[PDB]
């Protein structure tokens, strides 16, 4: 039989957390299920409302000097009416009716949307990206104008992203590999044949490199919000909730850019064996894999790029060029460097290492929960695929079946 | 393996020198004994140290200035330019608290196009432009009408001229040769012979036939082209310089009693010498070799050979016997060897890269190029003083002191940052001296670390010389060179170095 | 995002199989949704009110039917394709002779080899004109124009697809503070069981 | 091989708690790492440096300490006080410019004058373990006051007048202002090229044979006899490497005075005197290894295409045919063997470094004549540093407008040799066939080339090449007793593999026990 998914029971409720009026459970996954038995997509947590039976303490303090914002950021006040929305809403500037003060000094100065984005949420499973948790609209006051490289344009560096350098990189690599024999000899005698190609190419462009700032650096009011909600008590379907919501990881560090990659693989070959030991042998195979993909750029310009790759037609340069500038518009974060989202969990926010610790433990556990480790071996050396709340396994050899069962 | 990292060594440091009684130091120093060469250690950036003293004595640095004292600055200049117009000053105290400016040029007026970059010292030995110098913005008044084309320009002070004197030279000479040979040739025979006769018959026979094809081709082509473009003439002044802010400081602060470590980081942030002479111009250079060469060679032989015979009486009896006997034996070779090295100096990035490129250039790129060239020029000829020669009594106390020291310092530095230290590349690299650690600017064509990968199975070895030998006693003081650092015979050896292999002197 | 994928297999074996797929892939972008606080719409909180506090399997079924089993937390919009075209080898190779007859077709024809033309074709998401353009093409064994490729994926912003989704049971989406929220959520759970041992192949 | 096994990612416990930094009420700890995950394997879920709140107990002073020069609020920039109310914002509060209504302060009209345009990135600092940039190590804006410029050879931008006839040049970026902590910075057009490319064909064939008839009659018989081979060799060879090395500026950083950036100096305020290898190692991390100073500005383009081919071919035949007579009988036997083979590879490597997008992917396609020029001028708009001279982040130190830091100096010596010691990407396992071992954060990859695949590069999709080894690192330092202490290593790591080379560096290394 295949084996429909398997769950523990539930744990016991928490106590009733006060100010967010809630007990919690969790239940792990026993068994991811496998093979076409069914999915586990049930919840791996719960919660319920509960009366609070004893005092909340606030969340609120005074900031004392500085502002406080409806969003509850505190800015200091040399950014009162600086009129760059340095709380998200205008609270540092709406009040003001005169001396807007404002930096830039009225000099021509744009937004930059790769600036805005930097910093991305990572969830380690997949490696997909995710919102930036940094506000990158909060500039400090500063300006900080940095070129656009591929344009002539000026835009104000926000304060997070301590650079933003269009250093530009072009690489295409190509491989091929081509091959072929006829061989016709204990009393042994042979026809083997063989006809073997291998093509490889990927090319890479870069359009440009940030680095977010590792110091005094300023996040987004729902960010901070959440981990507000963050239940104290280590409630792991809640930290997995938070963690899936805004990743495990956050880019400190991030290639911007664009890739195209081919693949053309063949093997023709035969073998015929005959003698006699001190023999009928005959096979045959033909394989034949074509893999085409292009990452970034706008669409109209990298799918008329990927086909002129796939026809063997001779590229027209400005085709290629046309897609690689396009990447300017539609960058992929083609690599990046990551940190874990707990050294986002501002330091002096009220039980901060609490958190953070709680959030470390929460990504150990949601690493080796959706980890293919507690998850069946495959039949015939095939690697398991942990696809969604089920295993299925896949061979690069010869045999076949979602088991490897057969060949 | 054939390599080995060099790390990099230097001295035990100098002693310490007396406390400066004005600076309050002391000073000492290492010399660098060998460079790190092939990803040896680097040595510590300190071959420099410094101590602090008492002020044991006072020193008479306090130049007297009649004129005007730029706050900030310190710089010395003449009332006159109060009031001026102009930043005379590096800080505006010339033009702080003024009742009335007299603009002495209403005019707009540009700088002379890459003006401040000979304003900076170049280090002659590696042919590098360091910091500035010289101070290439002031004036000193000036706004007399100078022009180029349309545009009028103010000339610096410190500039005697620069002048558009224009001029262009360019060179192509190409060599094509070829050669090819064939011999082919046929040798054949045959031979037969019969008896005939009861009866009796007999045969022989015999065929020989060899064959020989050999074909050589060469072919060779050189192509050279050089383009020199003038643009115009430069000539600092002989007298009176106006040195910059930074040069100034950093001799002020140069140590009385002579500790070569301080002369060199002189020398290292503002090189050696200072243009007094300059042609700025644009350079294109072009140079393609090719040969190719072709070898067919072809063996071929045959032998029959035939003995038949048949005795008759019936019945009969006979024997009879055959041989073919066949060889072929062919060869081809083939070979190209190309070798193509563009420089280009001058212009802008567009047209240098275009030229750059491996064809060559359409001549309306040439003239773009050459429109380049004029806003931002090479240097192309220089003339140069030593830097000793700026540090003056109208400026710096003691200056005969600081003068005589930085000669002492400019014969070690000579010494020191020569590449005849480093270890021989192979593949005819050159080794480079790169701060401490020595780089092989290899060939393309020959590749790696020390030029130790190349495909060409044999390259002409350049001499190199050795670090000539220490000065020999008077009575006729003497050196010697060797050619050992890279004896010109292997793999087919190129030109010997150069002479002077023994130079000689007054003691 | 604008990711696209294409891939071409064909293999085939004798000691015999003959087999060959052709894929592509337009992911366009990806969606990620709030775990918490989620704003659930005032015909959804009426049906929540509409659910009896006890466990009337008819009616929950009626609200599994009618909002979902499950919401998509997170998925991934665009387009897919993917053809199947699979041979007799041994008319094949007398039909036409080999694959370069058929690939010099797609990176001159001869009318009896018709096995490969007579693709099985499976097309999701994308406005349609496009695709039935692209298989009234096909159809006529003539591998689109990279034009019409090109028309069909600028189209796919027209009428996208999720690629692939993490699906959710939508007792989670039951508003916490909802009057009995909780042994709502749990009839919930049981009217999905119901659903699945219900409707199944099994009975 | 086979790939090795993966391995678990593994940290340490937690050192002992700092005691509470008075002015920062913050609390540190490191872990180390003591593996990271070689192949596959669990990444570690938790980071090496952690930090807390506190609170000291004792109040400190620093605020007030410099106060003789102008010492802002928010940040550690102690400034000459001319700076003040000198009309540009010399620390990011601008506490020198507040209520400076004596305007009469200000130093110059510069502004007209935009700083450099990329001179931020010889700013950064330089990390040699990942060859990555770091935060700012100079102050990339700060001028102390200065207008000192720059001429942009470039500026010539055209421009036209519709309302006249004319065709003319614009002159906005004529000039750029100079930050401080330039010493140097040149604008100059050079280019150079080089092109190599070399043939070698052999092709090399021999066929023999023979015949052997005989006949007797006495009743006959008749024999033939026959050997016979064909043996055909031929290799080709093709390479071709071309560079293209365009400079458009050269930059010297400063050597004295050296203004540090704002993250830096407070960074740097923040670490104690006392050698704490968790904080220095955090500060390492974050301003990098390395700092540079020596410039040059351009746009570089390499071109690579190796082929290789071969074939052998041969055939070989013997055979004897007989016949006799008494009745008349005929015999024939014999052998005959053939064999062939082929081979190529085509391996070709374009890259580019400059300066737009477009044009640096167009002319690692088609190297020609338009893509040169076109991507010339791109690096007039976006030149990248081409080469630059860098040393230990420590020795930046010893030049600051911040006097004598030895001790703190020192230990970020001996935490850097630390660094450089527990985060080498020897810890990164084999790659294979030439591949690149990287290790970032607590994990490690093999950058594979496109002829190698697999976790560790493993499986060439060809039989196998010659792949040359690499050393695992040096073993710890002995626990000497002499004077001299001794490190140990070996080029294992892998092994150089089917014929391909040693690696050349050092087998032992010895330093003072």
């Amino acid at each position: 039989s295949h084996i429909d998914c398997r769950m523990s029971p539930w744990s016991e409720w928490s106590q009733c957390d006060p100010c967010l009026r809630q007990m919690f459970r969790s239940r792990s996954i026993e068994v991811f299920g496998q093979f076409n038995g069914k999915r586990c997509t049930d919840a791996v947590g719960d919660r319920r409302q509960c009366v609070p039976t004893e005092p909340c303490e606030d969340a609120e303090d005074d900031c004392g000097n500085d502002f406080q914002c409806s969003t509850g950021r505190c800015i200091k006040m040399r950014l009162r009416c600086n009129g760059d929305n340095d709380c998200g809403d205008f609270s540092d500037e709406d009040d003001c009716e005169s001396e807007p003060r404002p930096p830039c000094r009225d000099r021509v100065v744009e937004e930059s949307e790769l600036a805005r984005t930097a910093g991305y949420g990572i969830n380690i499973l997949g490696m997909d990206p995710l919102s930036t948790p940094f506000d990158n609209e909060f500039y400090n006051g500063l300006c900080n104008r940095d070129r656009d490289g591929n344009t002539l344009t000026y835009y104000r560096r926000p304060w997070n992203v301590a650079s933003l350098i269009y250093e530009t990189k072009g690489e295409k690599n190509f491989r091929t590999e081509h091959y072929e024999e006829q061989i016709e000899a204990l009393f042994l005698s042979y026809s083997s044949k063989k006809e073997k190609m291998f093509l490889h190419v990927k090319g890479e462009i870069h359009l440009g490199r940030f680095v977010m700032r590792n110091r005094d650096v300023v996040l987004t009011t729902t960010f901070v919000d959440d981990i507000k909600a963050l239940p104290t008590t280590y409630e792991k379907g809640e930290y997995f909730a938070f963690l899936e919501t805004y990743g495990t990881h956050y880019s400190s560090s991030g290639s911007l850019g664009g890739l195209y990659e081919l693949i053309y693989v063949l093997d023709k070959a035969s073998m015929k064996r005959k003698g006699v030991e001190l023999v009928n042998i005959t096979s045959e195979n033909l394989i034949d894999d074509v893999v085409s993909l292009i990452r970034g750029g706008t669409r109209k310009y990298a799918f008329e790029l990927k086909e002129k790759l796939l026809r063997g037609t001779v590229i027209d340069v400005t085709d290629f060029v046309n897609w690689a500038s396009s990447i300017n518009d539609a960058p992929v974060l083609i690599s990046q460097k990551l940190s874990p989202i707990y050294n986002l969990v501002p330091v002096k926010m009220k039980n901060a290492h609490l958190k953070k610790q709680n959030l470390e433990r929460a990504i150990e556990d949601y690493i080796n929960e959706f980890s293919v480790r507690k998850c069946h071996t495959c039949q015939n050396g095939g690697t398991v695929i942990l696809m969604d709340g089920k295993c299925l396994c896949a061979c690069p050899f010869k045999f076949e079946g979602i088991a490897c069962e057969i060949s | 393996v054939t390599l080995m990292p060099i790390d990099c060594e230097l001295s035990s440091w100098s002693s310490w020198t007396t406390c400066d009684p004005c600076q309050k130091k002391r000073y000492r120093y290492a010399y660098l004994l060998q460079p790190s060469q092939f990803h040896g250690e680097p040595c510590n950036f300190s071959d420099k140290e410094v101590e602090d003293c008492v002020t044991n004595r006072p020193c008479r640095s306090q130049v007297r200035c009649e004129g005007f004292v730029c706050a900030q600055t310190g710089r010395c200049v003449n009332r006159r330019l109060l009031c001026n117009g102009d930043n005379d000053c590096g800080d505006q105290s010339d033009e702080a608290n003024c009742r009335r400016i007299y603009k002495k040029c209403q005019h707009e007026m540009d700088q002379y196009w890459g003006i401040g970059s000979l304003a900076s010292g170049i280090n002659l030995f590696t042919n590098s432009f360091e910091g500035p110098v010289l101070d290439h913005r002031y004036y000193a008044g000036g706004c007399s009408p100078h022009y180029i084309l349309n545009t009028r320009f103010r000339k610096p002070y410190n500039v005697e001229s620069y002048t558009p004197q224009t001029q262009g030279k360019y060179e192509f000479i190409l060599k094509e040769y070829e050669s090819y040979s064939d011999f082919e040739r046929n040798v054949t025979e045959k031979m037969a012979s019969k008896s005939g006769f009861i009866s009796s018959q007999s045969d022989r026979g015999k065929h020989y036939i060899r064959r020989t094809k050999r074909f050589s081709h060469t072919k060779s082509v050189f192509l050279h082209a050089r383009s020199d473009l003038e643009v115009a003439h430069y000539k600092l002044k002989p007298r009176s310089l106006m040195l910059h802010y930074e040069f100034l400081q950093r001799v002020k602060r140069l140590p009385l009693e002579y500790s070569y470590g301080e002369y060199r980081d002189l020398f290292r942030d503002f090189g050696t010498h200072y243009i007094t002479e300059a042609v700025l111009g644009g350079i294109y250079e072009y140079t393609l070799v090719m040969n190719k060469e072709a070898m067919e060679r072809g063996d071929y032989t045959l032998n029959n050979v035939h003995a038949c015979a048949k005795n008759d009486f019936g019945v009969s009896v006979g024997k009879c016997r055959g041989i073919l006997n066949e060889i072929k034996d062919r060869n081809k070779r083939d070979t190209m060897v190309e070798d193509l090295v563009v420089l280009v100096r001058g212009g802008a990035s567009e047209h240098i890269t275009t030229l750059a490129y491996q064809e060559l250039p359409t001549a309306d790129l040439m003239q773009e190029w050459g429109d380049a060239v004029q806003y931002n020029p090479a240097i192309i000829k220089v003339k140069v003083e030593p830097l000793y020669e700026l540090v003056t009594a109208t400026d710096f106390a003691y200056s005969s002191t600081v003068r005589q020291n930085m000669k002492q310092a400019l014969e070690e530095f000579q010494k020191e940052v020569s590449s005849c230290h480093c270890a021989p590349c192979q593949g005819n690299g050159v080794p480079v001296l790169k701060g401490s650690r020595c780089d092989c600017i290899c060939p393309v064509g020959s590749q790696g670390l020390a030029c130790e990968v190349s495909y060409r199975k044999n390259t002409p070895i350049d001499g190199k010389w050795n670090c000539w030998s220490n000065w020999s006693s008077c009575s006729g003081r003497r050196k010697t060179r060797q050619r050992q650092c890279n004896n010109p015979p292997p793999q087919n050896g190129g030109s010997p170095c150069s002479g002077p292999a023994s130079e000689t002197l007054d003691c | 995002e604008t990711k696209g994928e294409k891939n071409f297999r064909t293999e085939h074996y004798e000691e015999e199989k003959m087999f060959l797929h052709v894929k592509g892939e337009i992911h366009l972008g990806r969606f990620v949704m709030r775990n918490r606080d989620v704003v659930l719409t005032t015909t959804f909180v009426d049906d929540i009110k509409a659910l009896p506090t006890t466990y009337e399997k008819g009616e929950y079924f009626a609200f599994l039917e009618t909002y979902g089993t499950h919401y998509s937390s997170s998925g991934s919009l665009g387009g897919l394709y993917e053809l199947i075209y699979v041979l007799d080898k041994a008319s094949m190779k007398r039909k036409g002779v080999e694959l370069k007859d058929i690939k010099r077709c797609l990176g001159v024809n001869i009318t009896s080899e018709n096995l490969i033309d007579d693709v099985v074709s499976l097309i999701r998401g994308g406005t349609r004109k496009y695709a039935f353009e692209l298989k009234e093409k096909l159809l006529r064994g003539t591998v689109i124009d990279v034009t019409d490729f090109v028309n069909w994926a600028s189209s796919i912003n027209d009428a996208p697809v999720l690629i692939s989704q993490k699906l959710s049971p939508i007792y989670n989406l039951v508003p916490v503070k909802m009057k009995n929220a909780h042994l709502k959520k749990q009839n919930l759970e049981r009217a999905i069981e119901d659903y699945i041992n219900e409707f199944s192949v099994r009975k | 091989a086979a790939t090795p096994a993966a391995v678990t990612c593994q940290l340490s416990n937690w050192s002992e708690w700092t005691d509470c930094f008075p002015c920062q009420d913050k609390k540190y700890r490191h872990r180390s790492l003591l593996q990271p995950n070689k192949f596959g394997g669990t990444i570690c879920s938790g980071d090496i440096w952690d930090q807390a709140s506190c609170s000291s107990s004792t109040t400190c002073v620093r605020q007030a300490q410099c106060g003789q020069d102008f010492q802002c609020k928010e940040t550690g920039r102690c400034l000459k006080r001319h700076l003040v109310c000198n009309g540009d914002q010399d620390c990011l509060d601008g506490s020198d410019e507040d209520d400076c209504e004596d305007v009469r302060a200000i130093d110059e009209d510069c502004s007209q004058y935009e700083p450099i345009p990329g001179s931020q990135k010889a700013a950064l600092g330089y990390n040699i373990l990942t060859q990555e940039d770091a935060q700012s190590v100079y102050d990339a804006s700060y001028y102390g006051g200065q207008c000192e410029t720059v001429y942009n050879g470039e500026w010539r931008e055209l421009r036209y007048d519709s309302t006249c006839e004319r065709l003319y040049y614009g002159d906005d970026e004529k000039y750029f202002r100079k930050p401080y902590n330039f010493l140097k910075y040149h604008f100059e057009a050079l280019a150079d090229t080089g092109i190599s490319s070399e043939f070698y064909d052999n092709a090399n064939d021999l066929l023999s044979k023979v015949k052997k008839d005989k006949s007797d009659s006495f009743h006959s018989q008749d024999t033939s006899f026959l050997n016979e081979l064909n043996k055909y060799n031929e290799k080709k060879f093709i390479f071709t490497r071309i560079f293209t090395k365009v400079q458009t500026a050269h930059f010297k950083m400063r050597k004295d005075d050296i203004m540090l950036d704002e993250g830096m100096l407070q960074s740097l305020m923040e670490l104690p005197d006392q050698y704490n290898y968790g904080m220095y190692a955090k500060f390492i991390n974050d301003y990098g290894t390395h700092y540079i100073t020596s410039g040059s500005m351009g746009g570089i383009y390499e071109y690579i295409l190796v082929i290789d081919k071969a074939k052998m071919e041969s055939l070989g035949i013997t055979s004897r045919d007989i016949t006799t007579c008494f009745h008349c009988k005929k015999f024939g036997g014999g052998k005959t063997e053939r064999a062939r083979k082929a081979m190529a590879v085509e391996d070709i490597i374009s890259r580019v470094r400059g300066g737009s997008s477009g044009w640096s992917g167009g002319l690692a396609q088609n190297r020609s004549t338009i893509t040169y020029r076109s991507w010339g001028r791109s690096l007039k708009y976006n030149p990248v540093v081409i080469d630059f001279e860098m040393q230990p982040i420590h020795e930046v130190l010893r030049h600051t407008s911040l006097g004598p830091l030895e001790a703190k100096r020192q230990n970020l010596r001996r935490a850097l040799d630390q660094y450089l010691m527990e985060f080498n990407a020897c810890r990164c396992g084999p790659c294979f066939n030439n591949g690149v071992p990287i290790l970032e954060g607590t994990s490690c990859r093999c950058q594979c080339r496109l002829g190698s695949l697999g976790a560790a590069c493993e499986q060439t999709q060809t039989e196998g090449a010659k792949a040359d080894g690499s050393w695992s690192c040096w073993s710890s330092w002995s626990v000497c007793r002499a004077g001299i202490q001794e490190r140990r290593r070996e080029c294992d790591n892998p092994a150089p593999q089917n014929g391909g080379a040693s690696c050349p560096g050092r087998k032992v290394q010895t330093q003072a026990c």
